[PDB]
């Protein structure tokens, strides 16, 4: 299978359970599922990205994208512009963010990303 | 209340997904058509974006080298909102040559698409056309609200004059 | 640093292109025309105007000593220049993108959509540059021995290859090689999302391109068909630029989907930019006095794309002054 | 001579025209309006034989 | 469903509406409307020549020939309607009226007024000009269906010469002469020394066959109304004599036909000149048909050739009788549009139309 | 245009001045034609399709009594007519009297079955109005799919309108219009609808189903006259201002493209 994402989700969602669900985001936002057939590994990947963002509060996220690499954030604009189609709003203000403090590249990035 | 945050992506994507070169394609004998309704060069196109809100409202934008195609699925909520879009919307389309950045039909199921090529980003400015994108869907759910309030306005009126009479 | 508009054209124009002293200068009205402006008073009157050709003309170029332009267009042919013109074949059967002479002005190159770059001898012949080639010739350029060309093209890919004709110039030993007659590749050196421009540094034996990706690459060759030395990318936070050039071989100039110019300085991101905000104080008049004048839009010279920026003035290697042609019109002299 | 005369009750409304008999005759018949005349005598001692007082502010050939 | 279509023919002053197989329009009056739940607050036609009182934002919402009012005569068309024509527009076919080169785009737009605002069971939007030649198969010496031909309107505005060919009008030739009904009125209020001369003009007046001579026939004077003589044939002479009283204006009527003629495609020529139809109020004077022939015969001989005019009863309203002769006819319903094809085909559907 | 007229203004207009100085067919609402002629001395003719079944309700007595002296042999093609000679017309009020009288022609001759319904309503005078509902209903099949039923009952007099959208945007705007009657608060006659299915009182040969309840205040002797020559009119005005609905979106509408299309043609560069 070579999904061994399933092992870097269960770390995000207690890092959850326990308090600092930033942590969670640092972790599964290193090495990401690319692009295949098996959408079904990425999905319950979304899930657990979506479902972190939800519970960290809002006066966090400046100082997370702010010390954030431009390979996580074109990453995690990648993830909220996938997780934009069915989760919440949550998302739409971590786009305002994340695009005021580390710029427009960042979508023009997700813009080609395969 | 959140629909600030939401025009905000919009208008963010619309910035970056819509900065477009002059393109020539290498199928047609010298001919140059907007990449994205052809589709047939992926070397060409970009990756599709869509930007929601809630379960009603949301937009696709789907973007290539010389063209992007904008749709928008508008906030429709019960029976007359939903016919009094559908007239504003089937109307917009049958005017699409004086109104040159609509499309003829709109993407499957949404409500209306722009066709935005590069002679349109050039012919006007950059930004004065995304600025003005953002507009639309600002001034769109702005009418529908004002037929309705217009529409129940005058029922009232009606029904209240023929009744009087007796 | 400092930012004169000379003047702001009627049609989007896509490739600016002064002569030898820089007193007249060619455009693109977008269309099958191409302008020639020389210089009335302070600003510029309108010339010439050429009409020869059926669609669109794109990229275009003037040689410095022989003062002889070509303009390249989706008419899949080129044309060589009151005016006297010569139409050029070239047997490409996919429009024209881009065209750049040669350092001395010895042939000239055009991209296309037909995966083959036109490389022009002289009855003007054609030799086509036709291998690795894969999607659409956005640009190139021409390393200072007009030999070995630089090539960006659409499929994410920035090609360096070899263009020597029988009636070209050898070049000598050089870090891209040694056995290079034609179509001889001597870089893959690739990454990005359409490679919008590509550019070698004054030195030759560097090559840095920029693609829609909103990045910027200056790559370090090491050796003939080994790895290469360095290849370092740089990620910009701005809608990616589509046009570059170096400065010096420590600093390179670059604009496009933003509207400024950036300032990279490779060695081994960001020298400046091109404002008009701070403007503090001076001591010549009186005391405490002195910011700069002489008289709801993106706070910009441009205000729409970029689209090229061609050298205007400057010393043996170095740059001080380059010209910008936008998608807006305006056509502004930078003094760096 | 008896052509101007009759001509007269139409000609004058008209502004553009050996023939200066009429030119410089029809617009005396004009200028002739109890004997009171005093050959130009005979085209008005002929004129004097009330639907003519209209035709006062009709001046032939706009002269 | 073909019951008796509507015929409407809105004028650049006037409005003429009613139905067809009628002898004559069941309402003619000003096309107006003034204006100020303030939508249907308003009232068109002579009952906004009344209102002028409280409110008098009348605006004609026709300029020069074509519709520069939109929404005014949306609002015009709907009171017409429903008040003075009582038709659920549902249940007709519609014959309306557009002046010669009336663009494509002012008739996609009466399309969509009559159909997705109405609901028009039928359309039908003919040009006026042919109108006035369907007209003149009424009478009695004509005996042959064919349009094409030359239209002289004149109204109370400016003279119209339309050529028509096999249907169309050859526009590149419609010439125009500056005098009309109004310009008779006023020369013959001149005459008098305003309403009080006009029916002056209406119930006394006659093209005669030369001023010359007409004018030593008068010393053989109808008083009425109160001393009215030279002006009865002086008056309705302008239009063969424009420097009578517009010292602007040359070219009389008769030498301006032959122009309009004469400027077109020979293999036209021949037709236009052997049927010349009269339309409009100003042409109804007695022998105006007689002395436009003989004054263009002795026009177009000096250079055998024929020509005719044709003069029939119910000439100052032709446009409209022509449109309910027309109307009426069998294959009428075939070359409207129905709401239900404006429906499956778009609108592009209705922007042209048969004979 | 606010409230439709009940008459027919041709015909009135035409009459009012026909009345004056010295000596052609016209439709009306509902599929009804009128046939103004003169074979000097004009005639007059109505021909509703529903007429004869007007007749029994008696509609050719009321018009009887209303056109008295005026009536004459109905026209060829027509089902009615009266002629009122134009040398022997009224003495000078009353000219203009006959006027209306002639032009309501269409309101009277649709008016005995109201009027032959508030008298049952009256003579109705321990609680079975029932075999009323059932036995004494009267209905009317003014248009092609349309009908009026009315039926009396001691203390009312409802008044049920059958009603086809032909459309499927007058249908929902339609819905909008006939809730607001159905809700009326700070009285007069109480509507009540329901456009899926009708009352229970169907078999009728008989889609919206609009019920008016004229209770007996509505038609009382002093204005039971207006009340006719108004609930027989609702169609109509329903869907009249429809259709004026239907109009007031375009304005706002084309007023909106116009708009766009400025912010467009403003967007393109100048010379400056
Ligand atoms: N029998 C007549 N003799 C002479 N002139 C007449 C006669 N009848 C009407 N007119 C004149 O014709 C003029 C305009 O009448 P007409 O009916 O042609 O107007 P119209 O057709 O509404 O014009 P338009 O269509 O341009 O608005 C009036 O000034 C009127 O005096």
């Amino acid at each position: 299978v070579q999904a061994a994402v399933s092992q870097l989700i269960p770390q995000a969602r207690s890092a959850i359970q326990t308090g600092n669900a930033l942590q969670g985001l640092k972790t599964l936002l290193s090495y990401v599922p690319y692009g295949n057939d098996v959408q079904e590994v990425r999905t319950q990947y979304l899930n657990a990205f979506v479902d972190v963002l939800s519970n960290i509060r809002a006066a966090d996220i400046p100082a997370f994208v702010k010390e954030c690499s431009t390979e996580e954030i074109d990453n995690i604009v990648n993830f909220i512009y996938r997780g934009l189609a069915n989760n919440s709003s949550v998302l739409l203000n971590w786009h305002e963010k994340v695009v005021e403090i580390s710029g427009i590249g960042c979508i023009v990035r997700v813009l080609n990303s395969r | 209340n959140t629909l600030r945050p939401y025009l905000n992506a919009v208008r963010s994507t619309l910035t970056a997904s819509l900065a477009l070169e002059e393109f020539s394609s290498e199928i047609v004998e010298r001919q140059s058509q907007p990449e994205v309704e052809v589709g047939r060069s992926p070397e060409i196109l970009l990756k599709p974006l869509v930007v929601s809100r809630n379960e009603q409202e949301q937009c696709l934008i789907e973007s290539s080298v010389n063209s992007v195609r904008f749709s928008i699925r508008i906030k429709q909520v019960d029976e007359i909102e939903r016919i009094l879009v559908r007239k504003f919307m089937q109307f917009l389309m049958g005017r699409a040559e004086s109104f040159f950045i609509l499309r003829r039909k709109p993407v499957q199921g949404y409500d209306i698409s722009f066709l935005i090529t590069n002679y349109h980003t050039e012919e006007m400015l950059k930004h004065k056309l995304v600025d003005f994108i953002i507009e639309f869907m600002e001034e769109v759910d702005a009418e529908i609200s004002e037929m309705k309030l217009f529409l129940n306005g005058r029922a009232r009126l009606v029904a209240e004059t023929y009744l009087s009479c007796f | 640093a400092t930012s004169q508009v000379l003047h702001i054209l009627p049609k989007p124009s896509y490739e600016h292109a002064f002569n030898s002293q820089r007193t007249e200068f060619v455009t693109t009205t977008a269309t099958n025309q191409v302008e020639l402006y020389e210089q009335d008073g302070n600003g510029w009157k309108h010339a010439r105007t050429f009409s020869d050709h059926d669609k669109i003309v794109t990229c275009v170029d003037w040689a410095p000593k022989s003062n002889r332009i070509v303009t390249c267009s989706q008419d899949r042919n080129a044309y060589v220049y009151t005016w006297k013109q010569t139409l050029v074949l070239l047997r490409l059967n996919r429009a024209a993108t881009f065209v750049r002479w040669s350092p001395n002005e010895d042939k000239f190159a055009v991209g296309s959509g037909a995966r083959v770059i036109s490389v022009c001898y002289f009855w003007w012949v054609s030799k086509h540059l036709k291998r690795p080639l894969r999607s659409t010739i956005l640009s190139l350029d021409w390393h200072p021995n007009n030999v070995l060309l630089a090539a960006g093209c659409a499929d994410r890919k920035a090609y360096v290859l070899s263009a020597y004709v029988r009636d070209v110039d050898k070049p000598e030993a050089s870090v891209w090689g040694s056995r290079l007659p034609f179509n001889t590749v001597c870089a893959e050196y690739p990454s990005g999302g359409w490679v919008h421009a590509v550019g070698f540094s004054p030195s030759g034996n560097a090559l840095a391109y920029a693609g829609h990706d909103s990045s910027v690459t200056i790559a370090y060759p090491s050796a003939p068909e080994q790895p290469p030395r360095a290849l370092i990318t740089v990620k910009l936070s701005q809608l990616p630029l589509r046009s570059l050039l170096w400065a010096n071989e420590s600093a390179i100039v670059a604009a496009g989907y933003n509207y400024s110019p950036i300032l990279l300085q490779g060695n081994e991101a960001h020298t400046r930019d091109l404002d008009a905000g701070t403007s503090k104080t001076s001591f010549t008049h009186t005391g405490n006095t002195g910011e700069g004048r002489e008289e709801s839009s993106l706070p910009t010279v441009h205000q729409n794309m970029i689209a090229t920026l061609r050298p205007y003035a400057g010393t043996p290697g170095n740059i001080t002054a380059f010209t910008s042609s936008g998608t807006d019109g305006r056509v502004v002299l930078w003094t760096l | 001579i008896d052509e101007c005369i009759g001509l007269f009750r139409a000609n004058c409304f008209f502004r553009n025209f050996a023939d200066r008999t009429l030119i410089y005759g029809t617009l005396f018949i004009s200028e002739c309006l109890e004997r009171q005349l005093n050959f130009r005598q005979e085209l008005a001692y002929r004129l004097l034989s009330k639907w003519w007082t209209c035709f006062s502010k009709r001046r032939f050939m706009n002269k | 469903s073909f019951n008796v279509p509507i015929i409407m023919d809105n004028g650049t002053g006037y409005s003429k509406l009613g139905y067809a197989g009628n002898d004559a329009p069941s309402y003619v009056f000003p096309t107006v409307i003034a204006t100020r739940t303030e939508d249907l607050d308003f009232f068109i036609g002579n009952d906004a020549l009344k209102k002028a009182s409280a409110g008098y934002s009348l605006d004609y919402p026709i300029r020069h020939g074509q519709i520069e009012n939109w929404d005014h005569m949306e609002r015009f068309w709907q009171q017409s309607l429903f008040k003075y024509l009582r038709c659920e527009p549902e249940d007709h076919y519609f014959l309306l009226t557009e002046p010669p080169l009336n663009p494509p785009e002012n008739r996609e737009n009466t399309a969509e007024i009559m159909f997705e605002s109405f609901n028009c069971a039928g359309l039908y939007i003919a040009v006026q000009a042919v109108l006035a030649l369907a007209a003149s198969w009424t009478s009695s010496k004509v005996t042959d269906r064919s349009l094409t031909g030359t239209v002289v309107d004149s109204g109370d505005g400016v003279t119209h010469i339309i050529p028509v060919a096999e249907g169309y009008v050859i526009g590149s030739s419609i010439k125009t002469m500056p005098l009309a009904g109004r310009d008779v009125t006023y020369f013959v209020q001149s005459l008098l020394r305003l309403k009080t001369a006009e029916r002056i003009k209406e119930e006394c007046c006659y093209v005669c066959p030369d001023i010359v001579k007409e004018f030593s026939r008068f010393d053989r004077l109808k008083y009425a109304s109160i001393d009215v003589g030279f002006e009865r044939f002086l008056a309705p002479e302008i239009f063969f004599n424009p420097e009578i009283a517009s010292s602007d204006f040359l070219t009389p009527l008769p030498e301006l036909v032959d122009n309009v003629v004469q400027s077109s495609p020979i293999d036209v020529r021949k037709g236009l000149y052997k049927n010349i139809v009269l339309s409009g109020g100003s042409t109804l004077f007695k022998n105006f048909g007689n002395r436009l022939q003989r004054d263009l015969k002795r026009i177009v001989d000096e250079r055998g050739v024929d020509v005719n005019v044709i003069s029939h009863k119910r000439q100052r309203n032709a446009v409209w009788f022509g449109g309910s002769l027309l109307a009426q006819t069998p294959e009428f319903g075939s070359y409207c549009h129905t709401k239900a094809d404006y429906e499956e085909y778009g609108a592009s559907i209705a922007r042209r139309y048969q004979i | 245009m606010l409230s439709l007229d009940y008459n027919n203004i041709f015909i009135y207009e035409l009459l009012t001045e026909r009345f004056s100085s010295e000596n052609q067919v016209v439709t009306d609402f509902d599929g009804v034609t009128f046939h103004i002629s003169t074979p000097t001395k004009i005639l007059i003719s109505l021909s509703m399709k529903c007429y004869p079944e007007l007749v029994n309700y008696g509609t050719l007595d009321l018009l009887k009594q209303i056109y008295g002296a005026y009536v004459h042999e109905p026209e060829m093609g027509y089902n009615f007519s009266i002629l009122i000679d134009l040398q022997q017309l009224p003495a000078d009020e009353e000219k203009e009297q006959l006027a209306m009288s002639i032009s309501m022609l269409k309101r009277n001759v649709l008016a005995a079955p109201f009027h032959r319904a508030f008298t049952k309503q009256a003579e109705l005078a321990p609680m079975l109005d029932k075999q009323a509902t059932s036995q004494e209903l009267m209905a009317i099949h003014y248009r092609d799919e349309e009908t009026i039923v009315l039926w009396p009952e001691h203390d009312r007099v409802t008044v049920v309108f059958s009603t086809k959208f032909r459309e499927e945007t007058d249908r929902i705007f339609g819905k909008v219009f006939l809730q607001e009657f159905v809700d009326a608060r700070r009285t007069a006659p109480q509507v009540l609808f329901s456009y899926r299915d009708p009352p229970l009182e169907i078999r009728d040969i008989q889609f919206g189903f609009v019920t008016f309840v004229l209770f007996e205040r509505h038609f009382t002797p002093q204005n039971r006259e207006d009340c006719i020559s108004h609930i027989q009119v609702f169609r109509n005005t329903l869907h009249f201002h429809i259709k004026a609905s239907k109009a007031y979106m375009h304005q706002r509408m084309r007023k909106r493209v116009a708009d766009f299309q400025k912010v467009l043609n403003r967007a393109k560069p100048d010379v400056e």
